[PDB]
RNA sequence: ACCUCGGAGCAGAACCCAACCUCCGAGCAGUACAUGCUAAGACUUCACCAGUCAAAGCGAACCUUUGAUCCAAUAACUUGACCAACGGAACAAGUUACCCUAGGGAAAUCCUAUUCUAGAGUCCAUAUCAACAAUAGGGUUUACGACCUCGUUGGAUCAGGACAUCCCGAUGGUGCAGCCGCUAUUAAAGGUUCGUUUGUUCAACGAUUAAAGUCCUACGUGAUCUGAGUUCAGACCGGAGUAAUCCAGGUCGGUUUCUAUCUACUUUAAUUCCUCCCUGUACGAAAGGACAAGAGAAAUAAGG
RNA sequence: UCCUUAAAUAGGGAUGGCUCCACGAGGGUUCAGCUG
RNA sequence: CCGAGCCUGGUGAUAGCUGGUUGUCCAAGAUAGAAUCUUAGUUCAACUUUAAAUUUGCCCACAGAACCCAAAUCCCCUUGUAAAUUUAACUGUUAGUCCAAAGAGGAACAGCUCUUUGGACACUAGGAAAAAACCUUGUAGAGAGAGUAAAAAAUUUAACACCCAUAGUAGGCCUAAAAGCAGCCACCAAUUAAGAAAGCGUUCAAGCUCAACACAAAAAUCCCAAACAUAUA
């Protein structure tokens, strides 16, 4: 039969050549997700379809900013084959309400307050 | 075997085995034989004549019948191997008897001479041309032993 | 009729399992 | 009794129970008062006629003084006619005495050839150097991604396509079929 | 045979489910006669119907397998048969080819050839054949009462094609001195008969042949024809059936019709055989008996 | 099993049981002749 | 036009069967259990639509769910989310097809018959040659802009060491003789180098090698893109 997978917790154990590879510090961790899906959920079931439009991820190609917290993370690992994920990064700190409508999310990942 | 999933069997394809690659070729990088040593050595000293042929061309019966008229004297006939023989020479401090002995060698050490009857028996069979030895720590061409017969 | 699968197909795949462990590496903190 | 014994074509007294194709060999994998022997790379059912001309081919080519081999499947048993299920990695027939294996690589192979599932002829040393070297290629294997990893991981939503089974298998074991390159 | 219900397989871990299917037993028995009355809250065979559990309270004492409604009977409480096709027509079987209408549709277990040599093969494997197995290629069968039974075809005409070659061609080997046979490779240009019995699909037989090949082509081909035979509508015989009728199980008889619209098409260096010469030559101890080459006769096919 | 043909799944002969005189666009077989 | 005439009427017989069922536009919209003289139908359920009321609904981290003797499932704090339940009204679909997976139909690999989980098709588009079911991808228009997704089959295999092997003795048992080749018993020994022999052949011998010295496939109308080995990834 088809099923839900279960992913072995050692598959989100990063190691250090891991940490290397990526640039992410496994100490203060990245506090937002930006997840873009990159794959079509038709013939996929449909709990993958449901936490899909849950994550409000409906439209490819189309970033959504998400939490870094375990509940989130298990549904992005429930449809990790489907999303991209990379950090929000952050240079300039989160926007200020000044330049709340002078922000731009940058292709690398991080949201400039300038544009 | 019953056809795959299309997409196991790219899964199959991009999870084949792929073998470490040396960056450059290591191909195109850089008690017999102590019985025969030991026979050989005690040999060295029990001859006091010795000289060498190269009786191959002759058949299982001619060779038997030259061994029994050798054996009608004291000399006794030898065959061993060049490959072991080449550093007994330099073992017991032979030079010159390097270029002696190659290919086929047949030794007929000795202590009394009857070099005069072998080389008259040879006779009747004009091939199996006598080689040079070395009596004694002293070489002899074919000439010297035709002398020393003489 | 048999299917075969050709260096781009891997290729495709390839990138998007590197997509998918680069996903596990940020989920993993 | 340095020979193949006779075996029955049926059992006596019937058993009602206690696929056996698919996977691995869980026993009889490893050579027991033996130095020679055949390895069955691959699943299958072996039926009568093949245990005894097993049995005929081997005891032809046979020195009792100097051989002697033994059965590893029991007689045919499952009810079809009767055949024994033999595994991939189960040894069939078991050789030992004062021989080299060279001495019957031959009649082996031929035999191996014969039998209906893919076949080997394994002494010993042949067996624990092919294990090595299985674990030679698992360990220096360059590719990235492994049969193993993507299954487990369930990349690319593969678990989809392929088995629960096949979380287990890691790939290497594909119904009864049993491929060694598969790292 | 089964049709309802219950228990087990049969589902590994909530439920549900493998229907069909396998096995078992119940239309209850034993017990008690509070084994009463009431009543929160729940379960449930995926609907409903129906079926379960139950605290508290009252009252006595001090439980372990099915069936509705209507209708009958009983003063009533209650009870009853049939509904077992067990969600149950109150009461109705066989048969139709004389039929009509409305529609729907059309792995194991066998064979062939190679491989291992088992082995036959005068001894001798590998001249030849060949076992079990493996490999391929082709065909048959299935999960279901392992009970019985039984479930469109040629011919004529014209042929197209394959080669897995029957003959003709070219070669290798031979357990063939020549003749031959046997075997294998290659070869599809060409060719591949007429009759008797049978409807024969076939088969046997007769006489030939160089040979009378194996197949594919929706029988290849039936808007080209024709014949069976399912099987028409008649009638006998045999078998089954109370009968009607049924049964390829035997026989005698027995009308489908097409004026061609479209596609396509409608004038693309011969083979055998025999006779003779060479040839009684080669070969061979003889017997027997050739190649290659040539000549002549026929016949067939094609074209005139 | 015999005859019939060279060849013959064809044909003929070795109250019931029988007897086919004649007849038949009945159903089979045959000699001879005749014939596109 | 008789297995039962014809005409008229009842009669617009009845038909769970076949066929048909006519403006525009938008929107929501999917396979599913039970019973049934029932499986070509229907009724209930489930789903579906509309309107309405209200408050939680789905996902789920631990904790938790059996003894006999696997993948997973159930349940719900968070959380991501915005739906869910109930009320009123209601038609239609519902004894499907294929794919992936796990099982049963006798301890039946394939084929079928079913059960279960999931996907897809009945819905768009791109690709896989053509293509319901494989891969990519969907929410709708115009554009003579742009970045991409899936998406290209691979392969070409067989030389080989050289050299020759005296002799105790045909080692004995029997076996006509069987000596190395009919069998079992030790399996020694000479030179230097040595099997009472691993394989051919002799009734048995004789003749020969090994070892030892030495140095893969096919078929039927007519093969089937054309072609191309090396210009920057
Ligand atoms: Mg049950
Ligand atoms: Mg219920
Ligand atoms: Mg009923
Ligand atoms: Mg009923
Ligand atoms: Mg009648
Ligand atoms: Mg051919
Ligand atoms: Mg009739
Ligand atoms: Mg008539
Ligand atoms: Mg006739
Ligand atoms: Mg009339
Ligand atoms: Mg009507
Ligand atoms: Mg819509
Ligand atoms: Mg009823
Ligand atoms: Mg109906």
């Amino acid at each position: 039969k088809f099923t839900r997978s279960r992913i072995p917790e050692k598959v989100f154990q990063a190691s250090p050549e891991d940490h290397e590879k990526y640039g992410g510090d496994p100490q203060n961790p990245h506090k937002l997700h930006i997840v873009t899906r990159i794959k079509s959920t038709r013939r996929r079931p449909y709990w993958e379809k449901d936490i899909i439009k849950m994550l409000g991820l409906e439209k490819a190609h189309t970033p959504q900013v998400h939490k870094n917290i375990p509940s989130v993370n298990a549904k992005l690992k429930v449809v990790k084959h489907l999303i991209r994920i990379k950090p929000l990064k952050l240079p300039q700190g989160l926007p200020a309400e000044e330049n709340m409508s002078n922000t731009c999310l940058k292709s690398t990942g991080e949201l400039v307050v300038q544009w | 075997r019953r056809v795959m999933h299309f997409q196991r069997q790219k899964l199959m394809a991009v999870t084949e085995y792929i073998p470490p690659k040396p960056a450059i070729h290591p191909s195109c990088l850089p008690g017999l034989i102590r019985l025969l040593r030991r026979e050989i050595a005690a040999v060295f000293q029990d001859n006091r004549m010795i000289a060498v042929c190269q009786n191959v061309a002759l058949s299982a019966e001619d060779k038997l019948l030259m061994r029994h008229q050798l054996r009608k004297h004291k000399i006794l006939m030898k065959v061993f191997p060049n490959q072991v023989l080449k550093p007994f020479l330099e073992d017991s401090k032979y030079q010159n008897l390097l270029p002696l002995f190659v290919g086929h060698n047949m030794l007929l050490v000795s202590e009394e001479p009857k070099v005069k009857e072998m080389v008259r028996i040879l006779r009747t069979v004009p091939f199996l041309p006598l080689l040079g030895g070395c009596i004694d720590d002293t070489i002899l061409s074919r000439q010297g032993f035709i002398n020393y017969s003489k | 009729r048999p299917r075969f699968v050709s260096l781009r197909a891997k290729q495709n795949m390839i990138r998007r399992l590197e997509i998918e462990a680069e996903n596990h590496y940020w989920l993993s903190m | 009794k340095p020979k193949l014994r006779f075996i029955e074509r049926a059992p006596l007294v019937p058993k009602v129970r206690r696929s056996d194709i698919r996977g691995p060999s869980t026993e009889a994998t490893e050579f027991t008062e033996g130095n020679f022997a055949i390895l069955a790379l691959g699943g299958g059912y072996l039926h009568w006629g093949h245990f005894e001309m097993m049995r005929l081919t081997i005891n032809r080519s046979m020195d009792p003084k100097n051989m002697f081999a033994i059965w590893r499947v029991p007689a045919p048993f499952k009810p079809i006619h009767y055949v024994t299920p033999v595994k991939a990695g189960r040894l069939v027939v078991e050789m030992g005495g004062r021989c080299e294996f060279e001495e019957v690589q031959g009649f082996l192979d031929q035999v191996a050839h014969k039998l209906p599932f893919a076949a080997k002829a394994v002494s010993r040393g042949t067996l624990e150097k092919m294990r090595k070297d299985q674990e030679e290629r698992e360990r220096n294997n360059q590719n990235p991604w492994t049969f193993e990893r993507i299954a487990t991981a369930n990349m690319l939503g593969i678990r989809k396509v392929l088995s629960p089974y096949d979380l287990t298998h890691k790939g290497k074991y594909w119904g009864k079929f049993y491929m060694p390159k598969r790292v």
